[PDB]
RNA sequence: UUGAUGUCACGGAACAGGAACUUGAACAACAUCGUUAC
């Protein structure tokens, strides 16, 4: 808490007699979903709250900005102060300017609920989520306003130059105020500033700011409103600000989906997995728009870097990472030291609808369905005609494009990314993200000098295929039967330590083949989303329950004839399993079978006593 | 590859052949004609022996489980 | 691996005993703690043989334990867990798995049925955690402080309930005595507790000699003052046994047994200023000197002479330190018992411009120098850093000191000054001037008088000269104009307070003149009645820099 | 519910670390129901 101290001195300091107020009056508008953290008790189900006004409003503390403006000050002086809460004050340069500081709070007039974000923990050995790994977190919204008044009460001609210099880079839109930053949470921008600097060193002036009690209460700021001119002063040493922004765009081909299970399980269509989607405020309404989050995109690079760098023999993934000077833990942060790089959500460029695909599970023996299930998903639809683009940017430091190492290991881990590995999203076993084309650009050339393609040429033939031996003996006039079924050896090879996804191992290999596919005979894949495709016109629709004639038609995905992968990722399935003697993978090992008994076996009725 | 399978069965690639003989196709002029039973015989004008007349015949209750795994065996 | 261990235990569970039983629930325990975190044993993806016989013994172990849910596992293995915990290496791997028990086991302590083993082993968890907290702000951080204070209250959540307990007491006591050198206040009911120990007896450790001590010294008691003068020696810790000793036999009026004692153990010092050794040697003089004892003397010097040399050589001219906060208190004992005025300015001057720099500093100075490849920054700034962090848990369960000598600083002999010349130095008592001592000292050293005589002290006051300093210096940064009268009030003063520089005597007519300043006396103002225009003045800023 | 001759608390950012991920061909042939007669 306190300790202030009761045997310092006594002293005795001559401040002139020049004295201004400068007054700066604004506005400030948030960019990205901001967070303010307010943990309270009597509320355990969400473990990371928001600040909220007794009425529900979105406030923003006086202390938050405070402490902001602190430390642009400490950043622009390149040397941090020192203090130790007790004593006579501190007389360097921040402190000497801090004292002389008012702001004030604000409201936003918006009240609507907060939105709740969730958060796992993937295991970097298996590829699934840890176990009980799993923390919600609920954020506000974007393209809230709040009203900014600051004072300046000191001895100079006008604000100083570190003032100047800060307020430029705040409106610049650079005015990082508080949250999660490293997941890009609330970035803000200073809009419509006005500056006006007072006299209170003569007589009459002082007497007119004294006659109103300053223009605190809110009919003297509205009467001070009409004296502001427009636009900030310009300042004399403009340094630099110390966080460099570079885009990124990225598209190749494939659907898209980024889970969300308790939309999938409110939301009015019905399917089993939807895509995510975020709000924005509107003034007072909200809008709805798809995206991809910041959080994944983190660990999806923070993924690509780890699992390349050796870190003398054990790799990066299997470290703790608690108490460590690693590579990883330099540029991503730890829970000892904040991070470098600051993430942010990506938008896709247009207005894509989703669209519904179904599928169902075939049953090895007696090749049918399953226990009578179907499961869809509402995915983006993409195309190699409709590429689906994804833009967006994130910010690094100075100091961390300035070395040679950081951006090596960056430049290693985009060049991973951008050849085709480490897909963005979900269901990727079927093809979701399955290509990209990943382009950076605003930094100079420093890290997009290692993402250029390289390839060999050896110009060889894939060696032609095999002649059959197996042959059949068929003759005419004997109709014969169309199932077989196909009995297995009885001993199967199994093993309990499979390989894991920690890194690439060493006598083990990767890629990727084309294929070609060539129809023999006539081939159906239905477009199930709608039944009454051959149904002729002018007549009735359809009633609201009748048993009508079914009529599907061939799978388009943006009026393009395709084949999914699932179709093509269960056929090759079935041979690849029957061929190495493996279990039956798919099974309905429960439901017990029955069977009609005859009448004319007399020795089975003959114990059925009543 | 082939090695690998070498290792594990020693030479009873036995369902291999029959693997081999279920996804042949006709090379040409051979036309297998293949087609469900009927539930009688009464319903059918080519008079094929359908369903209940194999279940005392051919398709017994003993020796279906044998011809239900040969690869390409004559059902009439 | 940590599944087929459960089949093992499996195999042969007899339902009857608390082993059999008690292991299984270990097994059990260990695979769920081998799961919630992701290590590399989550790969094994088995499972158990005998179905049915499993599934039956699975169950009848769930179901015939919830009427005997008395807290006889969990209690058990997070004991046996910390006890593993205990005799680990380097300081790292027993902070995770402090934290990771304080995590696992916080939430089975806050119902009705708590066991007394489960809530001993949480206290003993925090007090340990409580002393492994790196300092980076000049201070004690706050954490350090409220793991005590949760220690005190599950102790005394224990407590509550019985009235004597030997192991949860004796907990108790280690957070009081811990408390109070972190500069704050004893708990109030620190009296009652510490007769209930004492009316056990029975010491067995180092920790109850010092509590045993503290109780005699309180309550004025000469009871377990021989028990604890015959213990046995060639122990871990030599030093702290004679230390013990030495305080023991000063309360019976042995002399001549204390110093013998006390020069034995000072001998053998750890390395570490960071150990809890150097201040309840501290504590030991300051009680020697205002109990109007002249055995201080003797112990002060020879600590000061022996902790001298602690430095750190990383170049040819640079030196290294380490900041145990109590360092001025020292050498002020020290200048106070010396008579001898070479000898008091040879103390003097081993305060004067060092490189006494906290953890942070060394951490960027390491990161430094691999940064450019070099090789001897990393073997020795290693040792400081590997030393200084693992003398935490110095008395809870520590071994001998791991470290080695520092070395020996030549000294420039003070015959090196020629015939005209005139030497001052100063030194700024703090000790003393608390008090309401007259302040510092001044030292005039006069290489060509008589050698009987040649060298004088003088002493005076520094409290009005201070606060003259401070508002010169803050009239300077907010005004240009309104300082010029401030300059001349602190010459005023400069003149009043040291009124022996204007002498014939002293300080004779025309001669050069060397300043050597200490404290504040770097930044006074002294540009151009001043001894600018007469004598040749020159600063240096410490005696050991005196080339030629 | 304060006490007077002495309050820099506008002297202090609730901040820092964690991929809603993994598995699934929109596919298909044999019956159903019980009693009659000596």
């Amino acid at each position: 808490h306190g300790k202030p101290d009761r045997l310092e001195k006594s002293r005795s300091v001559s401040i002139g007699s020049v004295l201004k107020e400068t007054v700066v009056c604004g506005e400030l508008v948030a960019k990205t979903p901001f967070f303010f953290g307010a943990i309270d008790e009597d509320a355990k189900q969400t473990d990371l709250q928001v600040l909220l006004t007794p009425d529900n409003k979105y406030r923003l503390p006086r202390s938050a900005v405070r402490g902001i403006l602190r430390r642009d000050l400490q950043t622009y002086f390149d040397s941090p102060c020192n203090a130790e809460l007790g004593g006579r004050p501190c007389m360097c340069k921040t402190c000497r300017i801090m004292r002389g500081i008012t702001v004030m709070d604000a409201r936003s007039e918006y009240n609507a609920p907060p939105e709740i974000r969730h958060r796992t923990r993937i295991n970097p050995f298996t590829g699934t989520v840890a176990e009980g790994a799993l923390f919600n977190m609920e954020v506000a919204p974007e393209g809230i306003v709040f009203p900014f008044q600051l004072r300046y009460r000191g001895s100079e001609d006008g604000l100083p130059d570190a003032l100047k210099t800060v307020l430029k880079w705040w409106a610049e839109g650079q005015a990082f105020m508080s949250g999660a930053a490293s997941t890009g949470k609330g970035r803000f921008r200073m809009e419509n500033a006005k500056y006006e600097t007072l006299d209170l060193s003569d007589e009459n002036q002082r007497n007119d700011y004294l006659k109103n009690w300053g223009w605190r209460d809110e009919k003297g700021l509205e009467e001070l409103k009409k004296r502001l001119n427009s636009g900030l002063p310009e300042p004399g040493n403009y340094r630099d600000p110390k966080w460099h922004e570079i885009n990124v765009s990225i598209e190749m081909a494939s659907p898209f989906i980024n889970g969300d299970p308790i939309r999938a399980a409110v939301d009015k269509r019905g399917t089993d997995v939807v895509t995510f989607v975020k709000y924005k405020a509107e003034g007072e309404e909200a809008k709805p728009v798809c995206a991809y989050k910041a959080e994944s995109f983190r660990g999806v690079i923070r993924s690509a870097v780890a699992r390349i760098h050796m870190e003398d023999g054990v790799p990066l993934t299997e470290l703790t990472h608690s108490d460590c000077e690693c590579l990883l833990c330099q540029i991503f942060g730890s829970e000892y030291e904040a991070g470098k790089i600051r993430f942010e959500d990506l938008v896709f460029e247009s207005d894509p609808e989703p669209v519904t695909f179904d599928h169902v599970a075939i049953d090895r023996f007696t090749g049918g369905a399953a226990d009578k299930k179907k499961f869809d998903d509402s995915p983006l639809p993409g195309s190699p005609a409709r590429p689906l683009m994804l833009k967006g940017s994130f910010w690094i430091r100075r100091d961390v494009l300035e070395d040679e190492e950081y951006c090596k290991a960056l430049g290693k881990a985009l060049a991973d990314v951008n050849n085709g590995l480490y897909p963005l999203g979900g269901k990727s076993a079927i093809g979701y993200g399955q290509v990209k084309s990943l382009g950076i650009k605003g930094d100079d050339k420093r890290i997009s000098r290692l993402m250029n393609p390289a390839f060999d040429e050896t110009d060889v033939a894939v060696p032609e295929k095999p002649k059959t031996d197996a042959e059949v003996r068929i003759e005419a006039e004997k109709v014969y039967y169309p199932h077989y079924f196909v009995e297995p050896h009885k001993k199967v090879e199994r093993e309990e330590k499979p390989c894991g996804h920690q890194k690439f191992h060493e006598g083990r290999l990767t890629g990727k083949i084309r294929c070609k596919l060539i129809t023999k005979t006539p081939l159906i894949v239905p477009d199930t989303s709608n039944d009454d495709f051959f149904r002729p016109a002018d007549k009735e629709a359809r009633k609201e329950k009748d048993e009508y004639h079914k009529s599907y038609a061939f799978f388009r995905l943006h009026k393009q004839i395709m084949i999914p992968g699932s179709e093509l990722r269960g056929m090759v399935s079935s041979v690849y399993e029957t061929v190495t003697n493996s279990c039956f993978r798919i099974f309905d090992e429960t439901k017990r079978l029955s069977w009609r008994m005859d009448a004319d076996h007399q020795n089975v009725l003959q114990d059925f006593l009543p | 590859g082939f090695a690998k399978l070498k290792e594990w069965f020693r030479d009873e690639l036995d369902f291999i052949e029959n693997l081999k003989k279920l996804l042949w196709f006709p090379e040409g002029d051979q036309a297998p004609r293949v087609c469900y039973p009927m539930l009688r015989k009464k319903d059918d004008p080519n008079g094929n022996s359908g369903y209940e007349e194999l279940k005392d015949g051919e398709f017994k209750k003993e020796d279906r489980q044998k011809k239900l795994t040969t690869p390409w065996t004559p059902w009439a | 691996n940590p599944i087929r261990d459960i089949q093992d235990r499996l195999k042969t569970a007899k339902f009857d005993n608390k082993d059999d039983m008690m292991n299984l629930a270990s097994s059990l325990y260990k695979y769920e703690k081998q799961l919630m975190d992701s290590s590399e044993a989550t790969l094994c993806q088995q499972g158990l043989s005998n179905r049915p016989n499993s599934f039956s013994q699975l169950s009848q172990f769930r179901d015939s334990d919830i009427q005997s849910k008395a807290g006889g596992q969990t209690g058990k293995f997070w004991q046996n867990e910390y006890e593993a915990c205990k005799n680990f290496q380097t300081h790292k791997e027993r902070r995770e798995t402090l934290e990771q028990i304080i995590r696992f086991l916080q939430n089975g302590a806050e119902e009705k049925d708590a066991d007394d083993l489960l809530l001993k082993t949480l206290a003993r968890a925090y007090f340990h955690r409580g002393l492994l907290y790196r300092p980076k702000g000049f201070s004690v951080p706050a954490r350090k402080v409220e793991a005590m204070k949760k220690a005190i209250a599950y102790c005394e959540i224990i407590l509550d309930k019985n009235e004597e307990e030997s192991e949860a007491l004796r907990i108790w006591l280690y957070a009081a005595m811990e408390l109070r050198r972190c500069g704050e206040e004893y708990p109030e009911n620190f009296a009652e507790k510490l007769f209930y120990l004492a009316n056990d007896g029975f010491i067995s450790e180092l920790y109850d000699i010092r509590l045993f001590l503290e109780y005699t010294e309180r309550e004025e008691d000469n009871n377990f003052l021989d028990m604890i003068l015959q213990e046995n020696q060639d122990r871990e810790r030599l030093f702290e046994l004679c230390l013990y000793k030495a305080r023991a036999c000063f309360h019976l009026n042995q002399l001549n047994d204390v110093r013998i004692y006390g020069e034995s153990a000072i001998d053998n010092a750890p390395g570490a200023f960071a150990d809890p050794f150097w201040d309840e040697l501290v504590e030991f003089i300051r009680m020697l000197r205002n109990k109007k004892s002249e055995l201080w003397k003797e112990i002060a010097i020879k600590a000061w002479d022996k902790c001298r040399e602690k430095e750190m050589k990383v170049g040819n001219n640079i030196y290294l330190s380490w900041y145990w906060a109590r360092q001025r208190e020292l050498y002020d004992l020290a200048f106070m018992a010396q008579d001898g005025i070479e000898k008091k300015t040879r103390i003097a001057d081993s305060l004067k411009s060092r490189t006494t720099l906290r953890i942070q500093e060394l951490n960027e100075l390491r990161k430094d120098a691999h940064r450019k490849q070099n090789r001897r920054l990393e073997d020795k700034l290693d040792r400081i850093i590997e030393q200084e962090n693992e003398a935490r848990d110095g008395a809870y369960l520590r071994r001998n000191p791991p470290c080695f000598t520092g070395g020996k600083r030549e000294e420039i002999p003070f015959a090196r000054l020629p015939q005209n010349w005139i030497a001052v130095h100063f030194y700024l008592n703090e000790l003393e001037s608390h008090e309401g001592g007259k302040g510092g000292h001044a030292l005039i050293y006069d290489p060509q008088k008589a050698e009987k005589d040649q060298w004088q002290d003088k002493s005076f006051d520094y409290k009005e000269l201070h606060r003259k300093f401070l508002e010169w210096q803050e009239n300077y940064i907010l005004n240009e104009e309104g300082s010029a009268d401030f300059l001349v009030t602190l010459c005023r003063e400069i003149e009043k307070a040291m009124p022996f520089l204007f002498k014939s005597e002293v300080i004779p007519e025309d001669r050069p003149v060397l300043w050597i300043p200490h404290g504040f006396l770097h930044r006074l103002p002294l540009h151009a009645e001043i001894f600018w225009e007469r004598h040749a003045s020159r600063y240096l800023p410490a005696w050991h820099l005196f080339d030629p």
